[PDB]
């Protein structure tokens, strides 16, 4: 089946489906269906397999052809070739569904700066496509791994222009394809298989195949007496795991977290409450008020405050869909690839056009301007691209569709980012975060402390009395640390803890959170407004 | 395919243009003959991409008498060295035995980039063979027959030797279309489709289209028909496509979520656009109303003026004052009042990595604005590219290329045919008076503080816009709103709806309590001793009137 891929399977069911569902003297009203997709991602894991499976739902015919297997040694052969399976398409489309399959078109296209007859073949296949367009139901699906791979020169419109990519693995869907495998496979009957899936971070489907391959392969190798049914134990999957190749590789946290795994600062909850989830009511609101949707806020914080934490349990509270955007995530080794996925995230957003997009710690998604005169090109080519895309905007003037995504970005070094950023028509509002006051770290200690095994001899208002110049994660480390201490010391195997260690534990993390640091922070991203 | 004038929407002016150009000598060649005065060997055609000028192309070659024959960059230029050539002489040759033919080339930038802007010595051979070829068409066999028409967006990386006479003369420009434009072409598009809409919330629909192009209005429209379609499928499981077709009509809210589905890709380029704001948006001003009318209108009284004694054409009227406060407003007012046309230039976005771009930007600038001549150049925000230099040492130099290039600009001052040109920015004196130097930009204004009567106006502007109660006092307002700037009070307004909002998220009228205290909340973050240094300048400077 098409285990962890049901999803995009429907998605590009109905996309794909839109021609072929339905009529086609409707689109001779006037109507020209884009035709021809693209499906970019590691196959195996079903990518052939659901292809195969959408023509089977609509009833087409796979005509499954390898297009790598069509490779020529003199010129003029492949085009015939190219010929016979086309025009084997164009009579598919003269009886019904043509729903050619070609994969590996990159292969078949080596871009520019390459030989010439990489021109011939693509050129050939353009007549080819855009003279069966004539034709009735000629639809044709390039199976790749990468958009970037393909020929640049069919990209266009009215060419391969709808791409998919593949399914992401994640973990629903890794949990769905692990017992889609084994549905053929005899593992044994016990298995955590959640615990080998969160193992396996980044494996696509077709590595866990591969995985539970070689494990059953050990199993059979080092046992012999139940020659027919093994128990394939998890203990050797487990050493296959260790012994498998790493994975490969917009992440969303699907960890929610509420509103009390957060303290302090409850003004700037109320504030980001104000401005970001209230537009949720909006399409009511405003009418009997007035004021419109502030478009961009930036909080910042001193780092080590886990801003994240309060974005993560903003984007918690309010059930709209959330996609993530990182420097870690983003500084792929490939050059001019940032602005492309920064442009794929946002149509994500429109996509699931109800949207929160957050931008976690800016300076280093985008670096300095001018420090390095050297290589800080791209960098403002992804400036560039930004300051464009963020351009969000609507009719909203006096029901309504409130089809608009909202952009909230935080960062510690706001003096860094271009200035242009904080346009008014921009990001349109900026809120400050105080490290928490005495009364702050006092309810911050006290709820990160809720679930460590706490002695009847401690008090916590003491070290909130001392443990100032201490960021959330400073606390949250130090009661760690002595938790740690008072259990393995006295405690080999304990029960409690006391405050001693916490006391001790206090110099053992030199707090170097100075007030004149506090008060630089303050007044320097307060004049960036 | 039949492409014909009655397909083509907006660029009138520009299509009667061509068309003249073209005909007469179309029409009666011999004519010229008898003046002896030659013929136009081509016309160069320019604009942004998406306008898609072949439609043009196309439309006026079919039209008339016109043989066609295309010839496209990426689609000449391969590996051949002079096989290029070959094609080209051999098109010229076999449309010359074909007179009444016309040859056209898109990209001709392409086909010939810069001499130092390229590399590949074999393209500038084929620039020479072009040139060659091109004489061959200032031939006297067929004097002024072989039409050839040449259209890029790019006039700089043309070759120069190109703008020689005799060569290229006639450049028409096709820029992005306007309001009534995108109307008209999204009109002639939507022609023969079934709809419903009504040409009113269509011009709204038209003025939605900021930085859209015809191509992505052609897709806007399969767009919003796919969308329909869905939306009727969404009501019926199955049916065959008689009734699909039967009932398909487009609809408003169809067109609204196609447009918000797909974004356009104009808006990087200038445009020419139309003040929407009102003086009935702004309150007060009534000395600046009229100084600012005056100012833009004595220049075409120094006719008379002069005729009177006859002193100076002065032009530069420069504001200053608060950041942003209302200003660009008064801007765009008079810029409406007028009539004329406006062309933002906003001064922190002239950095560029793009070396001279820039310049670039503002060169194209001038030009449209000489090309539609009554027209009003505005700027903003003046000192941020007036850092003076030294400062950066490997930034201020973009800058100060960009001011010499705006000088040299400025500078066709006759030729600034009553071409005013209005900017304003906030601390005047950061500026080089390269540009307060008299002649260019002598006229100044500080822009006064709103008084009590337009801190009325104002509020009357904002509660016009949200149901308030009844427990409101103009009077303690305009008190404890003074230091402050109008768009400040707007937002403090707007935080008090805000609290009443917090009172309840169903309430109906915001309570003059939360807005008291709101004015405790909001603090005026600009200082007295600012309007000390405004006036000051004000008295120690060169000339208001």
């Amino acid at each position: 089946p098409l285990g962890g891929l049901s999803e995009a399977a429907d998605s590009l069911r109905e996309l794909l489906r839109l021609p072929l569902r339905y009529p086609r003297a409707l689109t001779a009203l006037g109507l020209a269906v884009p035709r021809g997709v693209l499906l970019a991602g590691p196959p195996g894991v079903g990518k052939t397999q659901l292809v195969r499976a959408v023509a089977r739902e609509a009833g087409a015919e796979l005509l499954a052809v390898s297009a790598p297997a069509l490779q020529g040694s003199r010129p003029g052969e492949t085009e015939e070739n190219v010929r016979r399976v086309f025009q084997r398409a164009r009579e598919l489309a003269s009886r019904g569904p043509s729903l050619l399959f070609l994969d590996e078109m990159d292969a078949l296209c080596p871009q520019r700066g390459s030989r010439a007859p990489e021109s011939r073949v693509v050129a050939q296949v353009l007549t080819l496509l855009d003279g069966a367009s004539g034709d009735r139901e000629v639809v044709v699906v390039g199976a790749t791994n990468r958009p970037d791979a393909l020929d640049p020169a069919l990209r266009r419109p009215g060419r391969f222009d709808r791409e998919v990519v593949i399914g992401t693995p994640t973990l629903k869907q890794r949990k769905e394809i692990l017992q889609v495998i084994t549905s053929k496979m005899p593992i044994s009957s016990h298995v955590d298989l959640g615990l080998l899936a969160e193992m396996t971070v980044g494996y696509v489907g077709a590595d866990l195949t591969a995985l539970c391959r070689e494990a059953a392969m050990h199993a059979l190798l080092h046992s012999e007496k139940n020659q027919d049914n093994p128990v394939i134990d998890e203990i050797d999957f487990l050493e296959a795991f260790k012994n498998i190749q790493p994975s490969s590789f917009g992440l969303m946290d699907i960890k929610p977290v509420d509103w009390e795994e957060i303290g302090g600062l409850e003004d700037v909850k109320l504030k980001l409450k104000q401005s970001i989830e209230w537009p949720l009511k909006f399409p009511w609101e405003f009418v009997r008020m007035g004021l419109t949707q502030p478009k961009g806020v930036l909080l910042y914080g001193p780092p080590g405050c886990a801003k994240t934490t309060l974005v993560r349990a903003l984007a918690t509270s309010c059930h709209c869909s959330f996609v993530s955007v990182s420097g870690a995530d983003l500084f792929s080794p490939f050059v001019g690839d940032s602005e492309k996925v920064l442009s794929q995230i946002f149509r994500q957003a429109r996509a699931s056009t109800p949207a929160i997009l957050f931008l976690d710690e800016i300076d280093s998604i985008l670096g300095a301007r001018s420090a390095s005169k050297t290589g800080c090109d791209v960098q403002e080519r992804v400036l560039s691209v930004l300051l464009n895309e963020l351009d969000g905007v609507g009719l909203k003037t006096i029901e309504v569709f409130n089809r608009s995504v909202m952009i909230i970005a935080a960062t510690n070094r706001p003096d860094v980012l271009d200035t242009a950023l904080l346009r008014p028509g921009r990001l349109d509002k900026i809120i400050y975060i105080p490290p928490p006051d005495h009364k702050g770290r006092l309810s911050i200690l006290k709820v990160c402390t809720k679930t460590m095994p706490i002695g009847p001899d401690v008090s916590l208002e003491n070290l909130a009395a001392e443990t100032c110049f201490f960021s959330g994660a400073d606390l949250r480390n130090l009661c760690t640390e002595a938790a740690l201490l008072a259990l393995q010391e006295n405690g080999l195997d304990a029960t409690t803890v006391k405050q001693e260690h916490f006391l001790k534990s206090l110099k053992t993390v030199k707090p170097s959170l100075s007030c004149k640091d506090l008060a630089l922070y303050e007044n320097l991203f307060k004049k960036e407004g | 395919f039949k492409v014909t004038y009655d397909m083509i929407g907006g660029l009138s002016s520009q299509l009667k243009a061509i068309r003249e150009i073209i005909e007469l000598p179309l029409k009666q060649p011999e004519l010229f003959k008898s003046y002896g005065i030659p013929a136009p060997r081509g016309v160069l055609l320019y604009g942004p991409p998406g306008t898609g000028k072949t439609m043009i192309a196309r439309a006026v070659a079919n039209e008339v008498g016109a043989y066609v024959s295309v010839i496209n960059g990426p689609e000449i230029i391969s590996k051949f060295y002079g096989e290029t050539e070959a094609k080209l002489r051999q098109i010229f040759a076999e449309a010359t035995l074909r007179h009444p033919s016309i040859i056209f080339i898109d990209e001709l930038d392409a086909l010939c980039p810069k001499r130092e802007g390229a590399q590949n010595e074999v393209e500038k051979r084929v620039v020479a063979s072009l040139l060659t070829l091109m004489d061959g068409i200032g031939s006297e066999v067929s004097e002024g027959q072989v039409l050839v028409l040449g259209a890029t967006n790019r006039p700089h990386a043309l070759d120069a030797a190109l703008r020689r006479p005799g060569r290229f003369d006639k450049e028409i420009e096709i820029g992005v279309p306007n309001a009534q434009d995108r109307l008209d072409i999204l009109q002639k598009l939507l022609r023969r489709v079934p709809h419903l809409l009504t040409e009113a919330e269509l011009l709204q629909l038209a003025n939605s289209a900021h930085g859209y192009v015809g191509a992505d209005l052609k897709v806007l429209c399969n767009e919003a028909g796919l969308c329909a379609l869905r939306r009727i499928l969404k009501k019926q499981p199955n049916l065959p496509d008689v009734k699909v077709a039967g009932l398909v009509k487009i609809t408003l809210k169809d067109f609204l979520q196609a447009m918000n589905d797909i974004r356009p890709s104009a808006m990087r380029e200038i445009a020419i656009d139309v003040p929407n704001v009102s003086w009935s948006d702004i309150g007060g001003l009534e000395s600046i109303k009229l100084k600012l009318e005056q100012a833009v209108e004595w220049p075409l009284k120094h006719p008379e003026s002069f005729i009177r004694m006859g002193i100076q054409p002065p032009k530069g009227v420069l504001l200053y004052g608060p950041p942003g406060c209302s200003k660009t407003m008064i801007a765009k007012a008079l810029a409406n009042e007028s009539g004329l046309n406006f062309l933002a230039i906003k001064g922190p976005e002239l950095m560029n990595k793009y070396v001279g771009e820039s310049e670039r930007a503002v060169r194209e600038t001038f030009r449209k604005a000489r090309a539609v001549a009554p027209s009003i150049i505005f700027f903003d925000e003046l000192d941020a590219l007036a850092v003076e230099r030294g400062s950066s040492l490997g930034a201020g130099n973009v800058a100060d290329r960009v001011l010499a290039q705006l000088l040299t600009e400025m500078d066709g001052i006759e030729q600034l045919k009553d071409v005013t040109i209005l900017a304003a920015t906030n601390r005047p004196d950061r500026i080089d008076k390269a540009l307060m130097r008299p002649g260019r930009i002598d006229r100044i204004i500080y822009v006064p503080l709103p008084d009590a009567a337009t801190r009325r106006e104002i509020f009357k502007l904002q509660f016009h816009s949200m149901p308030v109660s009844n427990e409101v006092d103009l009077d303690e307002l305009i008190l404890q709103t003074d230091a402050y700037s109008g768009a400040e009070i707007v937002a403090v307004c707007r935080e008090a709806a805000l609290l009443a909002l917090e009172e309840d998220i169903q309430a109906n009228l915001i309570m003059k309590r939360h807005f008291t205290q709101a004015l405790s909340t909001v603090t005026p973050r600009i200082p007295e001793s600012l309007r000390r240094f405004y006036e000051d300048y004000q008295e120690k400077s060169g000339l208001h009137t």
